[PDB]
């Protein structure tokens, strides 16, 4: 119930790139609040990249901000936001188990959105990773096969085809 | 840019 975990302002046209990690962080904020934290953070990184002096962006990160300052404090005593080491594995393997519940369902050929959005997820944590400095040459792999394979699934149902 | 923004951001770092 702390006021500043509740909606950001829309997201900002300027900050178009980060729409899906900000869209993870917010699904995540119950199931798993240290990826919906590390999103965040991911997506304040960025948009700082981006444009921090636009009125919109400005604001849009200064409630981001604020809502991290929050998040932070809620998470309270968790070793994988004291420990920056903890909280880079946490989120690389929970991008490795849905990258490999997504490949078991493709070896199985069983194609459908959840396994198309857990490969794009995997790809987005990989993005989201890059807080914690440069990604290993396994990640670029990850992070490059995994929106692969969600793009090219996903056009091939649109287009009634079997991958 | 460094501006507070992302002196607030580097102190969440800390």
């Amino acid at each position: 119930s702390m006021a500043a975990l509740a909606p950001l302002p829309p997201l900002p046209a300027q900050f178009k790139s980060i729409q899906h990690h900000l869209r993870t962080a917010q699904e995540h904020d119950k199931r798993d609040p240290v990826v919906a934290y590390y999103c965040r953070l991911y997506a304040m990184q960025t948009g700082m990249k981006i444009d921090s002096k636009t009125p919109e962006c400005r604001k849009f990160l200064s409630k981001l901000m604020d809502q991290l300052e929050a998040l932070k404090k809620q998470l309270g005593d968790n070793e994988a936001i004291t420990q920056e080491i903890v909280g880079c594995a946490h989120l690389e393997n929970y991008a490795l188990k849905m990258f490999l519940y997504a490949d078991n369902e493709d070896r199985a050929g069983r194609f459908h959105k959840n396994m198309i959005k857990s490969f794009y997820t995997a790809s987005l944590l990989i993005d989201v990773i890059t807080v914690f400095g440069e990604l290993t040459d396994e990640n670029v792999k990850h992070r490059k096969y995994a929106r692969w394979k969600a793009t090219y699934i996903h056009n091939c149902l649109k287009n009634g085809e079997t991958p | 840019d460094f501006d507070d923004l992302s002196r607030r951001f580097e102190e969440l770092k800390k």
